[PDB]
């Protein structure tokens, strides 16, 4: 799972 | 074959050009190749720089994104024997805050939401963002519908510098550009909601 | 425009029963924009559940809102008594906004036979040439009561007029106030004023009155 | 907190014109748009049309275009709906309403405002006791021959809630409006306590404080 954003991406377990 | 990942924020665009860019650090650093896709597996967005919808370098360009484009869009992503499938949400509203309150913004997700710290010098962004084929002309800024017209405030291309922030800062700011893609020009407004910490 | 098509016009359930109000939309409405308001009489609409199902400031957890596109749903799963309100849906689509033509909920409870109260005119009344004769009936249920007035053992007509409260938001009860109206010289003429009182929750009708 | 402070009711004369005030705090006034909503005597709700007072542009319902004007007044963070040739079909509660950017639904509301529309002249109230005579014991003020609606009426300067029921107004066979409100107290406060209603009729700055006693 993805949190994504300009300047940076959240990542997680899927 | 290829690993799905979900992208749990959805991206808002008023139904004006918008370009969203298939940036996912670390996956599309280093040798890496990138295809959109419009809801499918399968069958690719357009890669003629003359269609509405198209795949301009690793970016998804809609001139302009219009009623009937939200939906599911796919970034799929290949290495070296690597490959990841992108689920992004990109929805389409159709009125700006300034002209009507209606049909506009339906929430407010981060990209639309920044904060100036009090008593600092700080700055507000335009979140413009287009592959090099759109060349944005002269960036002017408003707050609450009217231009800045402020000691305090300085306009620096697609920043909003900020000085000495105080409460009053708080309220609606909007940064209106001149988009000129192949010879054509567009116009692309972009708001936001600020708050003081 | 965007019609919003609501049902039913009016509810009437007992405290318990589940309420369940639809709202049709003529156009899809996407889920941001799909709102239901609370009204009580003689207050402003308040926000009551926003963006489809997400419940307003100070809602309770028995009422939950559902649907997509062109169909949409309130319902209060345990009705209480402060539920007796009129609830409108409300499209922020497209222009113009428009609003369902309301569901009232009233609600239902045992009947409570009325205590009734006779008041003759005041003294500074009858300096200005008129007398009113007020017969109260407080905190009763159903709303269905028949007053009657009588002078000198002589039954009224076409001189009294009647109003009634809205459903009490904690005890589900009405009030109705009946007003005879009476010249002073016609007053005067006169000696036993009597209201008549006849309800369900009485065995016998009754009568409240007075001696000039 | 968000709050919106509507102008007093008022009766205009048929052609007549009318402005009603929204004047907001809790929040930065030219930020926001400001809506306002009809609702005629038993009747839903219609939108009438917004305001943005940061830039002054409005729109209005295609129903309501050149009945309905908006202005805005942004030193005094006051919001105005003026309607024009009035008619019984204005006569309506107005309501004004803001919408949060990002947030499009309405989650603060004003008081209302009550518009009559009538050829019939203003009258304050005549103010009356309802005196009391086993158990439990009534009382009230009957607030007899006014127009315009509405009248507030309180008891013991607000003070007195419980057991209150003030009736709708009736229009009597002479066009003018009477309003009973009564309060049911124990037998054993008639003594004790003073019975005093606050009849408000703002459109003709009545003001009436009458003591109700037990004959
Ligand atoms: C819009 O989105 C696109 C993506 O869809 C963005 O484009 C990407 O932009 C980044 C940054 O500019 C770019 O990344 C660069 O890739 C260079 C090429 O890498 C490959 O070749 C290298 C040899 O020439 C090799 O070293 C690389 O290997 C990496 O490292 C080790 C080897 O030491 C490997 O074991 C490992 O597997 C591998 N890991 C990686 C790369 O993560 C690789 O095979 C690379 O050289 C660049 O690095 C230099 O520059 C960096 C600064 O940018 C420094 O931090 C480094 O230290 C280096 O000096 C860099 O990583 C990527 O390729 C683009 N992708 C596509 C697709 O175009 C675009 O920027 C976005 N635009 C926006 C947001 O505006
Ligand atoms: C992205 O869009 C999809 C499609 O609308 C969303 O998935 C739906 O979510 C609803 C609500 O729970 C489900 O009832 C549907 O079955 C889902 N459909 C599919 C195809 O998955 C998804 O939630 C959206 N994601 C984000 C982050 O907004
Ligand atoms: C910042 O503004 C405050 C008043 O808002 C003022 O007191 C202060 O001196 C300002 N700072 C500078 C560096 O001017
Ligand atoms: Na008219």
């Amino acid at each position: 799972f993805v949190e994504w954003x300009w300047d940076y991406v959240x990542x997680s377990e899927c | 074959g290829c690993k799905d990942i979900f992208m749990k924020n959805e991206i808002l665009s008023a139904s004006q050009p918008f370009a969203f860019n298939c940036t996912f650090p670390p996956i599309t650093s280093g040798e890496v190749s990138v295809t959109w896709y419009k809801n499918s597996s399968k069958i690719p967005v357009s890669k003629i720089i003359q269609s509405r919808i198209h795949q301009d370098e690793t970016w998804i360009l809609f001139l302009p994104m219009e009623w009937g484009d939200s939906g599911v869009y796919q970034c799929v992503i290949k290495g070296r024997d690597s490959c990841h499938r992108i689920h992004v949400n990109l929805t389409v509203f159709e009125k700006h805050w300034c002209d009507t309150s209606i049909g506009g913004l339906p929430n407010l997700s981060d990209e639309y939401k920044q904060i100036l710290h009090l008593g600092k010098d700080d700055s507000l962004t335009c979140h413009l963002h287009f592959p090099k084929s759109c060349v944005l002309g002269p960036i002017k800024w408003y707050k609450d519908c009217n231009e800045i017209k402020g000691e305090r405030f300085t306009v620096l291309e697609t920043r909003l510098l900020v000085s000495n922030v105080s409460a009053e800062d708080r309220g609606n700011y909007a940064c209106q550009a001149i988009l000129t893609h192949s010879g054509k020009q567009y116009e692309v407004l972009n708001g936001i909601t600020v708050s003081i910490t | 425009q965007i019609v919003l098509t609501q049902s039913p016009g009016t509810l009437s359930l007992s405290p318990g029963e589940r309420a369940t109000m639809t709202c049709t939309a003529s156009s899809s409405v996407s889920s941001s924009y799909f709102h239901w308001y609370q009204q009580k009489p003689g207050q402003a609409p308040r926000l009551w559940i926003y963006r489809t199902s997400r419940l307003a400031s100070g809602v309770p957890d028995r009422f939950s809102g559902s649907g997509s596109g062109t169909d949409f749903t309130l319902t209060i799963s345990r009705l209480e008594p402060e539920d007796a309100a009129t609830y409108y849906c409300h499209q922020f689509h497209r222009s113009p906004l428009t609003f369902g033509a309301g569901t009232k909920l009233e609600i239902k409870r045992t009947v409570a036979a009325p205590s009734v109260f006779i008041f003759p005119p005041s003294d500074e009344q009858l300096k200005s040439g008129t007398a009113s004769v007020v017969c109260l009936l407080n905190n009763f249920y159903p709303r269905e009561a028949k007053v009657q007035w009588k002078v000198d053992n002589a039954l009224q007509s076409g001189n009294s007029q009647e109003s009634v409260t809205e459903q009490d938001s904690k005890d589900s009860t009405y009030s109705l106030s009946s007003t005879l109206t009476l010249s002073k010289a016609d007053y005067e003429k006169h000696k036993v004023y009597a209201c008549e009182v006849t309800h369900q929750g009485l065995s016998s009708p009754v009568t409240k009155s007075f001696n000039r | 907190q968000v709050q919106l402070v509507q102008s007093g009711a008022e009766v205009k004369k048929p052609g007549a014109s009318v402005k009603v005030s929204c004047k907001a705090s809790g929040y930065s006034f030219t930020s926001s748009w400001i809506h306002w909503v009809k609702q005629a005597p038993g009747q839903g709700l219609e939108w009438m049309g917004e305001i943005n007072p940061g830039n002054v542009r409005t729109n209005y319902n295609e129903n309501f275009r050149n009945k309905v004007t908006m202005t805005v007044d942004t030193s005094i963070s006051t919001a105005y709906m003026e309607l024009s040739r009035l008619r019984s079909d204005d006569t309506a509660v107005y309501y004004c309403t803001v919408v949060f950017y990002g947030e499009p639904y309405f989650p603060y509301w004003g008081q209302g405002t009550l518009v009559t529309v009538s050829s019939a002249s203003t009258k304050g109230p005549s103010v009356f006791p309802l005196a009391p005579s086993g158990g439990t014991a009534a009382l009230g003020c009957l607030v007899k021959d006014y127009f315009p609606e509405p009248v507030t009426v309180s008891w013991n300067s607000g003070a007195l809630t419980s057991g209150v029921h003030t009736f709708p107004a009736v229009l009597q066979s002479s066009g003018l409006y009477s309003l009973s409100s009564v309060v049911t107290v124990p037998s054993s406060s008639l003594g004790t306590q003073t019975y005093i209603c606050n009849v408000n009729h703002k459109p003709s700055n009545t003001k009436v404080d009458k003591r109700v006693e037990p004959k």
